[PDB]
């Protein structure tokens, strides 16, 4: 998260920290969010061999008695996910056991009614990602408020599709999601409407988030079935 | 194992930058698209690389 603030500890108890073990060398790291006791929603590009999810964290470098670490047992990457476009950058992860509900660990279930969110709303995203181009990931969970832009502000991105993607972050500001925030939720009026997907290597906003409303059928499908 | 045939500067933060000759281990090539997820053997970083910029190490002279 660039230009954000430190979250009030445990104030977003659905936030998931993902370690994705690919093989013998440094892991990859993503965010995500607990939408049901044994389901975490994240980005498709955070897929890998095995994934450990840490729930209940604030400072991720210091083990806490709020932590629940759970293995992922099943990955549901969106079947139409494509690396040239990064369309359908969305994935559900079924956890080995249901998380236990605590002050620090809670779900963020969707409201019954999805709706299409237009440009102009100010939404909030949280994560442990890098705080700048040359910066390491944040030890503590950060959040930032970002403006939804007209999709024309993202026309420089390949095949950007207003129906599939949100265009997020006023270009005249430095505030933005960044590397390591992948898969984290963008909440508008407290409702998850976006998933951090990608943006410019140089961190110049806007960035691209998966538009959750488009995927509401598919998500509901997988849950009502697993 | 794969080798960079050309230099590449990433435009998307999901992607790695690299120089001709840098070596990679491929982690995922399953999804459609011109990009494979890889890990640089130089830096240890993981990200997407253009599949056409690399070749198996034993497929170069
Ligand atoms: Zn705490």
């Amino acid at each position: 998260i660039i230009g954000g603030t430190e979250c009030k500890p445990h104030s977003r108890p659905y936030m998931a920290y993902l370690e994705i073990v690919t093989s013998n060398g440094p892991s990859k790291f993503c965010g995500g969010f607990l939408i049901r006791r044994n389901f975490v929603l994240t980005a498709a590009h955070c897929a890998g061999r095995s994934i450990t999810v840490t729930l209940g964290a604030h400072n991720i470098t210091e083990e806490e008695d709020t932590w629940q670490k759970l293995e992922v047992i099943k990955q549901f990457r969106h079947p139409k996910y494509n690396t040239s476009t990064l369309h359908h950058d969305i994935m559900l992860l079924k956890l080995k056991e249901k998380a236990s509900l605590t002050l620090a660990v809670g779900t963020l279930p969707f409201p019954s009614q999805f709706n299409f969110v237009p440009p102009g709303r100010m939404c909030r995203v949280a994560g442990w990602g890098r705080t700048g181009v040359l910066k390491p990931g944040s030890d503590t969970l950060q959040e930032v408020k970002l403006r939804l832009m007209d999709p024309q502000a993202c026309s420089h991105f390949r095949d950007f599709d207003h129906n599939l993607q949100l265009c997020v972050g006023n270009p005249r500001k430095t505030k933005s999601a960044f590397k390591g925030d992948s898969g984290g939720p963008l909440l508008c009026a407290g409702v998850a409407q976006g998933i951090v997907s990608y943006g410019r290597s140089d961190a110049k906003p806007p960035a691209v988030f998966t538009r959750i409303s488009h995927y509401r059928p598919w998500i509901n499908q997988i849950l009502q079935a697993n | 194992l794969f080798v960079a045939l050309y230099d590449y500067q990433a435009d998307r933060w999901t992607d790695l930058s690299f120089h001709k000759g840098e070596k990679f281990q491929i982690l995922d090539a399953s999804p459609p698209g011109d990009w494979w997820e890889a890990r640089s053997l130089t830096t240890g970083e993981t990200g997407y690389i253009p599949s056409n910029y690399v070749a198996p190490v034993d497929s170069i002279q």
